[PDB]
């Protein structure tokens, strides 16, 4: 996993995931919720202020190195 | 229906200019389509973001005087006060038309007071400076004679007249014609004051080759504003033969360097009907508050999405474990459960309680104003 | 192969300059409040305090001189006659 960012929640508590720059968000989800509980449907990413896309990939969202993924939980989910 | 506050600020740009949409109507139906859009504002997060888009906008339709019904422009402004948006902010853009008139009086005025450049090649705007401009930081660039001349000989015109006040000359919206004598012909280019410098900056070289680094010096334009400059003059969008041809080809402006070469396409001209034209004039503008400026709000803009979210979840959060809880008792622990995010302020926390309210997510109860349910 | 400007549209920004010169009338930083608005109270007449210019180019507050032409109508300082300008 050639890039390593992390998925901060809304405790603060970050999260660290290993990834490549063409992975995409749907994945991340996916990779969220093989670390913790979180299933993909309660989990909005979050990053720049800017909502990231399922069908899309970090590289999109300019994604880099230490880059922090703020995970904000859906309200309509549980 | 539109949810962006920007794409809506987008909108009105699209009806009150120029465009397409604009021409292919009428009065009343823009006047409706307008109307409609000020109501869905009462549903958008920071209303801000679309006066921030909004009043941008206008300048570029105030300034370069393409604003297509010129009696909505005004009118908008009101239906803009009535729905409800900021005080400041309303009057602020009444103050922008109120400036055009004056301009018009004082240009018609200067243009006479004197029978540089011939009469008619000069027209003046003189505008307040707490209305309009917004980002002030300095923006260096050298003016070619003709018109580093008229600046003072007009800053002393507006001297008899309103003695106490200063002008301070913006070169961002600053725009004019310039003609260009190519190998195929002579063509009026519309610019802006960055772009008349950078292509001045040949005159005294026609034909030579001028690297990234000396325009630097030849111009004066801050780094970042060249780049952008220059892009705008080798990859002008929508323009079959560019105006300058530049070297080591890239994709952004980026990825310019102190070697990178410029010069003057002399195969430049316009085409009409695959028939080469000799005579041409064509337009190469449409900028804005300094690039720097553009940076700065978003990298803000971003981050209170975020407070709002967290904020809105954090809200919803506390709700779902306990189901009962007072406007007290919640903005206490509001506070802990973000407590390694950052520290919610009571506006903030205030507006997401009422857009929690209307979503459906919490009620009030009727034995207590205060005291919030968990609804479904 | 000359760029020949053909038509120019200047753009200035309207901004009122630093004056650092007294008011012969109230003795105080033109810039500054007069000594009526300085300590009287607020109300429908403390309404704002600008600074004057005259025909004869000198220039005392608005409210100093206001209350210098309920009577004596000329300027004090070049005794000719008071003359605004917009
Ligand atoms: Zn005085
Ligand atoms: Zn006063
Ligand atoms: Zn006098």
């Amino acid at each position: 996993g050639s890039m390593l960012i992390k998925v901060k929640t809304l405790t603060g508590k970050e999260i660290e995931i290993d990834i490549e720059p063409t992975d995409k968000v749907e994945r991340i989800k996916e990779r969220v919720e093989e670390k913790e509980g979180i299933p993909p449907q309660q989990q909005r990413l979050i990053y720049s202020g800017k909502q990231m896309n399922d069908e899309k990939t970090a590289a999109d969202y300019k994604i880099m190195g230490g880059s922090v993924l703020h995970l904000v939980l859906a309200l309509r989910g549980g | 229906e539109s949810k962006c506050p920007e794409e809506l600020a987008n909108y009105c740009d699209m009806l009150l200019r120029k465009t397409p949409l604009s021409k292919k109507l009428t009065s009343e139906e823009i006047e409706a389509k307008l109307k409609e859009v000020l109501k869905k504002l009462k549903y958008v997060q920071n209303k801000d973001v679309f006066m921030r888009y909004h009043k941008a906008h206008l300048t570029r339709r105030l300034i370069l005087d393409i604003s297509a019904d010129s009696e909505i422009e005004e009118n908008m402004v009101e239906w803009l006060r009535e729905v409800g948006m900021p005080a400041d902010y309303v009057n602020k853009l009444a103050r922008m038309f109120q400036d055009i008139k004056v301009s018009e009086d004082l240009n018609q005025a200067f243009k006479e007071m004197h029978k540089a450049l011939p009469a008619d090649s000069v027209n003046i705007k003189i505008l307040n400076a707490g209305a309009w401009s917004r980002s002030s930081e300095k923006v260096f660039v050298s003016l070619p004679t003709e018109l580093e001349d008229l600046i003072p000989e007009v800053e002393e015109f507006y001297k008899k007249n309103h003695s106490g006040r200063k002008l301070h000359w913006h070169h961002l919206m600053s725009n004019g014609i310039i003609t260009f004598k190519n190998e195929v012909g002579q063509y009026d280019l519309e610019v802006t004051t960055f772009q008349l410098a950078v292509l001045f900056a040949w005159n005294q070289r026609p034909r030579e080759k001028i690297s990234f680094e000396n325009l630097k010096l030849a111009t004066e334009l801050p780094d970042a504003e060249l780049r952008r400059t220059l892009w705008s003059l080798v990859a002008f969008p929508k323009l079959k033969r560019q105006v300058l041809l530049y070297e080591p080809q890239v994709n952004s402006p980026k990825d310019f360097t102190e070697g990178t070469l410029f010069s003057v396409n002399q195969e430049f001209s316009l085409i009409k009907n695959a028939k080469v034209q000799k005579r041409g004039k064509i337009n190469l503008i449409g900028r804005l508050q300094l690039t720097t400026e553009r940076m700065r709000e978003e990298e803000n803009e971003g981050i209170v999405q975020l407070r709002i979210l967290r904020t809105q979840e954090a809200i919803i959060q506390i709700m779902k474990m306990r189901k009962k809880i007072s406007n007290a008792q919640l903005q206490t622990e509001l506070v802990e459960i973000l407590k390694n995010m950052f520290l919610p302020q009571k506006k903030m926390i205030k507006e997401q309680i009422e857009w929690l309210i209307e979503h459906k997510y919490i009620r009030r109860d009727e034995s207590d104003i205060n005291t919030f349910i968990y609804m479904a | 192969k000359r760029f020949e400007v053909k038509k120019w549209n200047a753009v200035a920004l309207w901004a009122w300059d630093i004056v650092v010169d007294n008011c012969a009338i109230c003795r105080n930083h033109i810039m500054d409040l007069c000594i009526e608005c300085q300590a009287n109270q607020a109300s429908a007449t403390s309404e704002e305090c600008t600074v004057a210019w005259g025909v004869c180019n000198h220039a005392f507050h608005f409210h100093c001189i206001s209350r210098w032409l309920k009577t004596r109508q000329v300027c004090p300082l070049d005794n000719r006659e008071w003359e605004f300008q917009k």
